[PDB]
């Protein structure tokens, strides 16, 4: 049966019964950086069991008149575990992520999500002039939900959140060219995804850089009839692969 | 002193032109290759990934996400059509904005075949079958499901597999094809019909959606690299 | 690519007059239209501007109440409705499509609004 | 004296170009080098799936 | 809610005429100037703080940082009597300038 | 490039099944058309040579034009070097995350006459100085300056009349490819500025008149073309669909995904 999958991470296993395919990422997989790309000397530290397994964020509950979620995804696990507090004793550091959304419910629902992970996704702000804040960018492992209406001028350092533009300005429709998967509840369950280190430098600063971002997006809303259960959450657990990092100094 | 004659087209910048130049920065020393991951090196394969494309333009849908679902409900009547529109990828304003579309839109000439699929985004107690259509042009609009059969059609069942792909064929008397409006190398029109109904059982709600996608084939192509007509400026961005 | 507007109007005070301001030329659907007044002894001073793919409109804080604008796809036509009239509003009304970051690119010839009795 | 002899684009023809200056950044564009790897965005997936087979077992 | 401080200048014809303008506090180099003919049609001249739209003569050109900006005509001619406005760019709601109107000297 | 060509196809009846299949696996479907009808064997000779990026790319186009008037103060150009001023090379470029090329750069130098006073002017040709300060030198601040000297800073002279002048600028950079989009900020505190102003530093260009007033003002004017070779491009991303609004952010205002239609079945 090919509905069935195992991961093991360090001391977690996520197992799951009804399933997709696995998609990995531009088709390649997380490895350590070699010899001829580095470019600081120092030995890095590959602590690897400690750091690589999985974190559950925390939920959130599809409605009806939901419009989508958004995380930063070097950005969420700051504060679990020993991945947030290598982040903060050290300057550098590299990471490759997998990712596992899941959502059941049952026959009688119907709806549809779209789960894409978008590398430098830059937001725009709502005033035409300024850039948005830190707060409104992320919170730590709490989702910044989008909305279905426009984010007016007046509101002076916002995100616009019209959710047909997917914050960035280009069609939600084409987002489907990103590394994505779909949940549809009549078949699907849960969606997995793993990710490579993408970026331009063999290693950056992982405080000032949100590399990548994690979308969830209803294109098909929930629906039921009336007596089957309301309350449908949807729950995200990131597990970084290969980590390591280099310049340690003090805590900041 | 060798005598040389200079031909017509001396001192003339043609913004084409492929020559060498004498550089600025002598002996400069680049910074070293990184391996990436995802590399494209030919734009057909951006044109070779699905996207979801907007068959709901109905005056207030364009600015919502419900634009890109396909109502279907369970009907009291049979053979009627769930939508339709027709084949033109880089004017038609349903295919226009699509990633084929926003390719297409840089160059003038395409030919090839075109994927579309539908994925059935209901409930999993509900049934029914398609018809799924596609009429070559001379003819007018396929208005009954009897006159959308004589052309080149599937019948989708729904079930496990949730998904269905009709690969419209490459039939043309041209090599290529206009990607503007054309009335000599117009391409058809794709239609869709109820074959069934949508048979639901007591507690489930009766309204589900189907959404569309496209893509192209392994033998797709384009020519003629011209500039695209959806960006503008006035001023320069400062 | 020019804004023609309507011609100059006449209300009783408290009633209601409503304006037009028909473009031609470009795409309607992309650019917002901006409203602007010029009292006869003062400057020029902002109303609001309206999304015409979305229909939504925001209002600077002062004429929030009174003015109210809408616009339809298929005419190429932006309308604006003022209620509740008083003397302060006879004035000259522009109707602007705003450019790049800040800029009025292309104005109307500005419709004439008196009232009395 | 150098003179790489390639092929010319022709339908369905030699030419001759030579090297001047001693940087890599000053030569011509390439525009004859044609390659495709689609595999990477359309089956970006781990367990690969047989076209006649079902997608779900 | 920024002030844009602005009354009526008189010049004859063919000399250097300056008109100025003041913000409230630094708008960072955005400015725009409009121009009103006497019948009653605006249209922009200068949409920063010195770059000359496209259409517009060599006469225009405008200078300025901060909070104090100017906007020069070198050569006035019969055409350019009009009426000129100020524009900030930096906060919403978008505020303009006071009227400044050119006229003969005697 | 030659594209793969189509195979003589039977009437099937079997469980084999290409045409269901599932969406959800985020796989696209390989399926051709001699799998769901029956076909002829043809064989395409089509390429798909035009649709490289080398071939979408490589073509010059115009990035700014800047305006200096000779004989009057403030008499040279300057101009912070970026790609993000015009509409048409933005969205080219910005179909990819990650670019790496060089540079074909040529100038298009043009003369207009201003209206002067005297009688009988009769100029000679122009010369004009074009000077590239990279970030961190000494800039000119008025016409007659030191800073022309160019000991180190590369420079061209032009006289008018000739063909346009054109330089070749390798990877100048210091990563490993030129970003078009950058999510972060400057500082480690997280204020400040935030996007792509953060990683551009490439320079300054300044722009004079070699030449000394003589009896007439002339306004000249310098449009910048920009041609890469050598394109390496990783990580595709969809196209823009808002317009664009400000130079150094992605800020926008929101737009329909498509313009409208009456109907569903309205062709
Ligand atoms: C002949 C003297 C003048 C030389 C001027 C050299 C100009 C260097 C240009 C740098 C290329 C910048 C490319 C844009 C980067 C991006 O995509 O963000």
């Amino acid at each position: 049966s090919d509905r069935v999958r195992s991961i093991t991470l360090g001391n977690s296993t996520i197992t799951t019964q009804e399933c997709a395919n696995v998609v990995v990422g531009y088709g390649v997989w997380p490895e350590y950086l070699k010899d001829n790309e580095a470019t600081a000397e120092d030995q890095p530290t590959q602590p690897d069991v400690a750091t690589c397994r999985f974190y559950t964020l925390e939920s959130v509950q599809w409605m009806k008149n939901s419009a989508g979620w958004w995380w930063k995804l070097p950005d969420a696990l700051s504060q679990m575990g020993l991945f947030g507090q290598n982040m903060q004793y050290h300057y550098l550091g590299r990471t490759g992520y997998t990712i596992h959304v899941q959502c059941n419910a049952s026959k009688f629902h119907q709806g549809c999500l779209l789960v894409v992970c978008v590398p430098e996704a830059e937001m725009g702000c709502s005033n035409l002039n300024n850039t948005p804040e830190f707060s409104e960018l992320s919170g730590g492992d709490s989702a910044r939900m989008f909305t279905d209406t426009q984010v007016g001028e007046s509101n002076a350092k916002k995100v616009q959140t019209a959710v047909w533009n997917a914050g960035m300005g280009v069609g939600v429709g084409n987002l489907t060219i990103f590394p994505h998967q779909w949940i549809n509840l009549r078949t699907n369950n849960s969606a997995t995804l793993v990710m490579p280190y993408i970026n331009s430098v063999p290693m950056d600063n992982m405080f000032r850089h949100n590399n990548l971002t994690l979308m969830i997006i209803p294109f098909v809303p929930l629906n039921y009839s009336e007596g089957s259960s309301p309350y449908v959450p949807i729950t995200v657990t990131i597990a970084p692969m290969c980590a390591e990092y280099n310049g340690l100094r003090l805590a900041s | 002193g060798l005598p040389v004659m200079t031909t017509p087209g001396s001192t003339q910048f043609l913004t084409s032109d492929d020559f060498q130049s004498p550089s600025a920065m002598p002996q400069f020393d680049v910074t070293p290759e990184m391996q990436i991951p995802g590399r494209v090196n030919n734009l057909m394969e951006i044109a070779e990934v699905d996207s979801v494309v907007p068959v709901n333009n109905t005056e207030d849908n364009v600015s919502s996400l419900k634009a890109y679902q396909i109502p279907v409900q369970s009907n009291s009547d049979n053979g009627k059509q769930v939508f339709g529109f027709p084949l033109q990828p880089g004017a038609n304003n349903v295919l226009n904005r699509t990633l084929l579309g926003e390719i297409l839109n840089y160059y003038t000439h395409w030919s090839g075949s075109i994927k579309l699929t539908f994925m059935f985004c209901g409930s999993a107690m509900a049934t029914g079958k398609f018809l799924l259509a596609y009429s070559p042009p001379g003819a007018g609009v396929p208005k009954n499901r009897k006159d959308a059969m004589l052309g080149t059609h599937v019948i989708w069942d729904v079930g496990l597999q949730s998904s269905c792909v009709l690969c419209v064929p490459w039939i043309s008397q041209t090599h290529y094809r206009y990607v503007v409006e054309d009335e000599y190398t117009a391409a058809g029109y794709v239609t869709c019909w109820y074959q069934t109904n949508i048979v639901v059982p007591a507690d489930v709600q009766s309204s589900c959606d189907i959404l569309c996608f496209v893509s192209a084939c392994n033998d797709f192509s384009v020519r003629m690299l011209k500039d695209t007509p959806f960006i503008r400026q006035d001023t320069f961005y400062q | 690519v020019q804004l023609q507007q309507s011609a100059a109007e006449l209300a009783r005070p408290g009633a209601s007059v409503k304006m037009s301001c028909k473009a031609s030329g470009y795409t309607f659907t992309t650019y917002t239209m901006h409203w602007v007044k010029q009292r006869p002894g003062q400057g020029l001073e902002w109303i609001g501007y309206i999304n015409p793919s979305s229909r939504y409109t925001e209002y600077n804080q002062k004429f929030k109440d009174k003015t109210t604008l809408t616009a339809d796809k298929s005419s190429s036509t932006a309308y604006m409705q003022l209620s509740s009239l008083t003397f302060e509003d006879s004035a000259v009304y522009y109707c602007a499509r705003r450019s790049e970051a800040d800029r009025f690119v292309y104005w109307g010839q500005g419709t004439l609004v008196t009232v009395s009795a | 004296m150098g003179a790489q002899v390639s092929t010319q684009k022709t339908g369905a023809i030699h030419y001759t170009n030579i090297n001047y200056y001693k940087d890599a950044a000053s030569n011509s564009a390439n525009r004859q080098d044609f390659t495709q790897d689609p595999g990477k965005f359309t089956e970006p997936v781990k367990d690969i799936m047989v076209k006649t087979m079902p997608a779900l077992n | 809610d920024i002030q844009m401080t602005q009354s009526s200048l008189s010049a004859s014809l063919g000399d250097r005429v300056t008109i100025s303008c003041r913000a409230s506090q630094d708008i960072s180099n955005y400015l725009n100037w409009y121009q009103q003919k006497p019948d009653g049609s605006v249209k922009l001249l200068i949409y920063y703080t010195s770059t000359l739209h496209s259409g517009v003569p060599s006469r225009f050109s405008g200078s300025g940082s901060g909070t104090d900006y100017s906007l020069t005509i070198n050569s006035l001619e019969q055409e350019d009597i009009a009426t000129y406005f100020c524009q900030q760019g930096n906060t919403f709601p978008f505020t303009f300038g006071g009227g400044t109107k050119l006229e003969i000297r005697r | 490039a030659r594209v793969a060509d189509t195979i003589s196809s039977r009437p099937t009846n079997s469980e084999s099944i290409p045409a269901l299949t599932a969406a959800e696996t985020g796989h696209t479907s390989q399926v051709v058309p001699s799998d769901t009808m029956q076909t002829r064997h043809v064989k395409n000779y089509h390429s798909r040579s035009e649709s490289s990026i080398e071939n979408f790319l490589c073509r010059s186009a115009c990035v700014y034009y800047a305006t200096y008037t000779n004989n009057s103060k403030k008499g040279f150009a300057e101009w912070v070097i970026n790609t993000r001023q015009v509409a048409q090379l933005r969205r080219k470029l910005e179909l990819f995350t990650y670019l790496r090329f060089d540079l074909e750069l040529t100038f298009v130098i043009t003369s207009a006459q201003q209206p002067s006073t005297a009688s009988s002017v009769d100029a000679p040709v122009q010369t004009h100085q074009i000077m590239y300060v990279p970030p961190g030198g000494p800039v000119p601040t008025k016409v007659k300056d030191y800073a022309w000297q160019t000991s180190t800073n590369p420079s061209v002279f032009w006289t008018e009349g000739n063909a346009p002048p054109r330089m070749s600028i390798p990877f100048i950079s210091i990563g490993n490819a030129y970003s078009c989009f950058y999510d972060g900020w400057t500082q480690f505190s997280r204020n400040g500025v935030y996007g792509i102003n953060t990683l551009n530093n490439m320079g300054t260009l300044y722009m004079r008149h070699v030449n000394e007033a003589g009896q007439g003002p002339i306004k000249s004017t310098v449009r910048i073309y920009f041609k890469p070779k050598h394109v390496k491009a990783w990580v595709p991303r969809p196209p823009r669909l808002c317009q664009y609004e400000k130079q150094k952010n992605v800020n926008f205002s929101p737009i329909g995904v498509t313009t409208s239609r009456t109907d569903i079945i309205t062709t």
